[PDB]
RNA sequence: ACGAGACUCUGGCAUGCUAACUAGUUACGCGACCCCGGUCGGCGUAACUUCUUAGAGGGACAAGUGGCGUUCAGCCACCCGAGAUUGAGCAAUAACAGGUCUGUGAUGCCCUUAGAUGUCCGGGGCUGCACGCGCGCUACACUGACUGGCUCAGCGUGUGCCUACCCUACGCCGGCAGGCGCGGGUAACCCGUUGAACCCCAUUCGUGAUGGGGAUCGGGGAUUGCAAUUAUUC
């Protein structure tokens, strides 16, 4: 028996990708082929379905730590603001594509809303994060 | 497994120090031998607490340079291990002994001082200190600007001058330093 | 780095001279003697001055002194 | 009857004084008095250029000015606290008392 | 000055030399195939997963900064 | 496959433009006065285009496609946010604008700023810094 | 009128509204913690205040 | 002016207990005998025997500004024992600065 | 207090009044 | 029978963590992750060395639970690092004999001070007139 | 005797002490999920104070041993040890025609004051550009750039007198910038477990002024203000 935790945090995103893949049922948005991620980036992620990546990504930062609400999903998705010629800083993520992962993730009973703001995750949600964890737990013998 | 310490994986002992004048200031094989080259600090604390360094950290130290580079010790612990596969995956020797086998062939034996300039022998370590510059300089000078990576370079160095073909920067360098200080004495 | 000032010589010249009979090798009786002997307001200056009275009485042992 | 001594000085040893007579005090009532917690001391920073005009090499103060913060929980009625508090006052610190 | 145009799709004679000639070796990094056989050092790393999948290569240590493979065991 | 393929092009023309196809399409197409590495990705994101292969595999009716793409964006499906020449102040249309265009838009603000006699405007004549930067220190090579 | 443009400039915020409440000049002033200040001035009464110099 | 409620507010004045050793009171003590006309060297040296007089450890008073003429000239007077380092000057040197002025200048009475 | 000023600034208030 | 709690904190930099040692297996977890996925994966061999020096005997009835705050990334490494070695020092003292606590304690002085001792270098403060603590800005001369 | 030092503050250290529903812990119970047995910053109350916090103290003194040295002052390597040179603050006599009259309702003197050098109101200016220097930022790449994923800080600050102006969790609209409704925090009580970057992990890139470099300039979307053209900034 074994949970995320137990398991290569760095490949379980793609495990996550693949049962959101096979689901099928999160409704993407329709910016989404001409997006720039965060106003900090320069160009459009490599991966044609970058949403099924970071959509799992999401719920395994809503199950280490419970109510991630949208401020908090910014910050956990920030990187370098690369200011050209003056300074380099630290810049947040995007408002939109951060709130469409997280309400495409309340559909399929996955995330769930709590008092004091903040997505948890819910009791079913534990499942389908540990049943895969159980799968590299066994693709890695 | 605690009846021998596998570098990563490579092999401490059968490491011959080939120059019995550098065998003291050349410190990895008794007491010295830890996985990682990283290890906490407090090599210059002292004067010669620098020469009981494992020698692969003082290595891995010495690339980190050029400015960019500097306090980036995770980044460059990986560069050096990845030189060490492309040295056994040619040589067939353990990379240890072709590290000790360039370090002793690096080093200059003599260096021009000014009390024109006069010719003076080098201390003992003078030379492991002038060797790991010496090899760290050709590794970043050869990979500047080149499809070549560090570790290629950083490898190619190694084996070179323990060949002592003088295709290797340090060899040049040693063998140029030793041809002025001879021209001067 | 680490001479005594005159300060703590004096204070440690005359401690010997007094209470001569009380001090000894060990230091760490003639730190707490200096406890009881002086009214000294450091703590850091306590230490010093009862270290060269161990530092003169290994030497008053052997021989004379100048001071 | 959950009355907090909130001790808030800027010197040590009068804040020391202080919560040092609301225990002796206390303890001969027969009521139990949780022992003076400490807050972690809040250091205000001010680095002005000393010099008037601009001109000399660019020196500067660090003015601190550290602040001490306590509370000293009481299991009393609301009228025992009149008592001891206002006996034996000093000007270093502000005792103020929270009801609930 | 000198500019080395490199491969970006392989030659006929340079994929007959790279199916051929690259085993040889005792090294097969995607930096000294591209600088040897004239061919670039992405398209050098995207030849090798092809061989990977061959089994006439021997991945010996794979990272984003540095793969190195080398010549299949002699046994 | 990896291999040099038949009907190979090295050497291309799009829209009056040399691109040497031994490129990505990703970086290929910006050759062009006004399409840049921003806007070359979301037409080729437009249509199943696998974006792995370089402008010399590239079939040569599917370049049709990447063009149409790129001269109707609203109507292929690219945002108004996206655009380089957005509600332009004589005919009023959100176009994106390519090579010799992009000379003529350009020529439209300067023929326009001479004859307004404008403060922006006077600066582009006289051949200085425009968007109020400092001249005192900087821009020095590029007068005498 | 007079009355009516003789301080029909807002003051709502800028430096040149806010000053040193010792001096009425609107350099160097010290907002932090509303000492509200100039830092000439400050030092003055660096000690009275409370601030000290340990460090 | 600092906008207290009427009866809050009660003032009281008691005599600074061996008033010898503070430095204000014995710089306002010289900032009148100057603005009195008493003389520089005579009036200092009186302050300066005063203080001594009152079991002091040392004293120091500087006076800066036109004495005697145009020029700026400074008149230290110094005699006892006076540590100016360290932080035990914190609480052994009660130092006064005070301005005073005569009718050609300002003269600056540091008392310490 | 209605305005109900912080402590940081309540010995900064009183230490001007006190200069 | 009752526990044995032994908590020891280990310190390289501001990181600090606390390896608590009780009866159980040898399952020796970081913030509930055992010791072979805690990026970052370049220092691996540094958390092992405990285990390496000691082997799997000595954590056999010894069952590990490190909370780690505060530092950065290889601070936090040598912090773990620290605590579970002291634990183990710790924990074969309280409950046990002194003479394999002497044993097991000379095994690692002899590998590297720091597995006990803590260094007690900080962030030297910055001083004004300079970017760093022992560095001024560029002087201007002519 | 002053200065130096000592001193005060700060870095290190106490599994001893005094302590904590505004700081945690190991528990205990309960709840989810995992296949007899784990994870959990999900919910709470018996013992605590290792961790955290700040109180009194405690310790380190060339004190230990061995070289060196008139055998003195010391110094050197090692031993034990949390430390065997943590940093800062303060700072003598005598001064300088050093800087400040543009910090002051510190001020002497001259100059001014209804035809203003006071004053306050709109515009312009300090930015202006053939040029010379100073401090800097960003870079020239493959020890790299891009795109994902990951994993960790510590100083601090925050709704104010006059004085409007605070940091802001959470929830929707929107590519960004933001816009708008809901609650906390005058603070170890809320932002916040400050998910900080470098770095780490995997892609894509290939010696090419190249996916290095972002100067330059056109186009539109917002914000702050009474107002931004001489782009406030984004």
């Amino acid at each position: 028996g074994v949970t995320v935790k137990d398991v290569n945090q760095q490949e379980f995103v793609r495990a996550l990708a693949a049962f959101l893949k096979k689901s099928g049922k999160l409704k993407v948005p329709e910016w989404v082929d001409t997006v720039k991620l965060a106003k900090h980036k320069e160009l459009a992620p490599y991966d044609e379905n970058w949403f099924y990546t970071r959509a799992a990504s999401t719920a395994r930062h809503l199950y280490l730590r419970g109510g991630a609400g949208v401020g908090s999903m910014t910050k956990i998705y920030g990187g370098r603001q690369r200011n050209g010629v003056m300074p380099s800083h630290f810049s947040r993520g995007s408002k939109s594509v951060a709130r469409r992962v997280l309400q495409a993730l309340e559909g399929l009973k996955m995330v769930e809303k709590d008092q004091d703001w903040g997505r948890k995750l819910t009791p079913q949600g534990q499942r389908d994060l540990d049943r895969i964890a159980g799968q590299v737990a066994a693709a890695k013998k | 497994t605690p009846d021998i310490k596998l570098f990563g994986k490579w092999s401490t002992d059968d490491v011959q120090i080939n120059d019995i004048s550098l065998q003291d200031y050349i410190a990895v094989k008794e007491k010295y031998a830890k996985y990682l080259p990283h290890s906490a600090g407090r090599y210059a604390a002292k004067r010669f607490r620098k020469a009981q360094c494992p020698i692969v950290e003082r290595l891995t130290n010495s690339m980190m340079m050029h400015g960019r580079n500097n306090g980036k010790k995770l980044m460059t612990v990986r560069i050096v291990k990845h030189a060490f596969e492309i040295i056994h995956l040619l040589t067939g020797e353990n990379p240890l002994q072709v590290l000790v086998n360039a370090i002793i062939n690096s080093g200059p034996r003599e260096d021009s001082t000014r009390i024109r300039r006069q010719a003076v022998d080098v201390s003992p370590l003078r030379r492991v200190n002038q060797a790991i510059w010496l090899l760290c300089t050709g590794a970043r000078e050869a990979a500047f600007r080149n499809i070549k990576t560090i570790a290629e370079c950083l490898a190619d160095e190694l084996i070179n001058a323990a060949k002592g073909s003088s295709n290797s920067y340090a060899i040049k360098k040693k063998d140029e330093l030793e041809r002025v200080a001879k021209s001067n004495r | 780095g680490r001479v005594r000032t005159k300060t703590v010589k004096k204070a440690a010249r005359v401690i010997i001279e007094k209470y001569y009979t009380r001090l000894g090798n060990d230091f760490h009786t003639n730190k707490r003697v200096c406890e009881e002997i002086a009214i000294i307001p450091s703590k850091k200056l306590r230490n010093k001055i009862a270290g060269y009275v161990t530092h003169l009485m290994k030497r008053i042992q052997r021989g004379p002194v100048r001071g | 009857h959950r009355i907090r001594i909130t001790l808030t000085s800027r010197n040590v040893k009068s804040l020391e004084k202080v919560c040092a007579d609301l225990i002796r005090g206390a303890k001969e009532k027969n009521l139990k008095v949780k022992g003076p917690v400490r807050m972690p001391t809040k250091t205000l920073r001010i680095t002005t250029r000393k010099t008037p005009c601009g001109e000399g090499s660019k020196t500067w103060d660090r003015f601190q000015m550290r602040i001490h913060k306590r509370l000293i929980d009481l299991h009393s009625p609301s009228e025992i606290v009149k008592q001891i508090t206002s006996i034996s006052i000093e000007p270093g610190v502000e005792v103020e008392v929270t009801i609930a | 000055r000198d500019k080395l145009n490199n491969l970006v799709l392989f030659d006929k004679a340079t994929y007959d030399k790279l199916c051929k000639e690259v085993p040889n070796y005792k090294l097969i990094t995607p930096a000294v195939v591209s600088e040897r056989l004239k061919i670039r050092g992405s398209l050098a790393r995207a030849a090798l997963q092809e061989l990977l999948s061959k089994g006439l290569i021997k991945l010996v240590s794979k990272h984003r900064a540095q793969v190195i493979y080398t010549r299949n065991t002699k046994g | 496959s990896l291999v040099i393929p038949e009907k190979f092009q090295h050497i291309l023309r799009v829209l009056n433009t040399n691109i040497d196809g031994r490129r990505k399409i990703a970086f290929a197409i910006t050759a062009i006065k006004g399409v840049g590495r921003r806007y070359a990705h979301v037409v080729l994101r437009k249509a199943d285009i696998d974006l792995t292969k370089r402008a010399g595999e590239l079939t040569e009716d599917e370049v049709e496609r990447v063009i149409t793409i790129m001269q109707n964006p609203r109507q292929y499906k690219i945002p108004d946010w996206f655009l380089n020449r957005q509600k332009d102040v004589k005919d009023g249309k959100y176009s994106q604008v390519l090579a010799n265009g992009l000379d003529n838009k350009l020529r439209e603000d300067l023929e326009r700023l001479k004859k307004i006699r404008a403060h922006r405007g006077l600066r582009h004549f006289w051949g200085l810094r425009v968007r109020g930067q400092h001249t005192k220190t900087t821009g020095r090579r590029g007068r005498t | 009128g007079h009355q009516q443009l003789y301080w029909s400039h807002p003051r709502k915020f800028g430096q040149g509204s806010r000053s040193c409440r010792v001096c009425s000049n609107r350099h160097g002033l010290i907002r932090k913690y509303g000492l509200n200040m100039c830092r000439q001035c400050f030092r003055q009464y660096a000690k009275d205040i409370g601030f000290i110099k340990l460090d | 002016r600092f906008g207290f409620p009427e009866g809050s507010v009660e003032l009281y004045a008691e005599k600074v207990a061996t008033r010898g050793l503070c430095a204000i009171a014995q710089a306002e003590s010289l900032r009148y005998k100057l603005l009195g006309g008493l003389a520089v060297r005579r009036a200092c040296y009186g302050v300066l025997r005063f203080i001594m007089e009152s079991g002091a450890k040392g004293c120091e008073v500087v006076v800066s500004g036109k004495l005697r003429g145009q020029r700026a000239k400074s008149m230290k007077f110094v005699d006892g024992l006076m540590i100016h380092s360290g932080d035990p000057v914190n609480y052994y040197v009660d130092t006064a600065v005070r301005h005073v002025l005569l009718r050609q200048g300002v003269l600056g009475i540091k008392v310490k | 207090m209605a305005v109900q000023i912080s402590k940081k600034r309540k010995f900064v208030a009183d230490g001007i009044f006190k200069a | 029978g009752p526990l044995q709690s032994v908590q020891v904190f280990g310190r390289k930099k501001t990181a600090t963590a606390v390896a608590h040692c009780k009866r159980g297996n040898g399952l020796i977890k970081v913030n509930g992750r055992p010791l072979e996925m805690i990026e970052p994966r370049t220092l691996q061999y540094k958390l092992l060395e405990p285990v390496l020096l000691l082997g799997k005997e000595r954590f056999a009835g010894v069952d590990i639970r490190v909370r780690v705050k505060g530092g950065g990334h290889v601070a936090q490494i040598y912090a773990i690092r620290q605590s579970i070695s002291k634990a183990l020092v710790a924990y074969y003292q309280k409950y046990v004999d002194e003479a394999s606590k002497k044993e097991i304690k000379d095994i690692l002085i002899q590998y590297d001070r720091t597995l006990l001792v803590a260094d007690p270098r900080r962030c030297e403060s910055k001083k004004f007139g300079g970017p760093g603590a022992r560095a001024r800005y560029q002087k201007s001369y002519r």
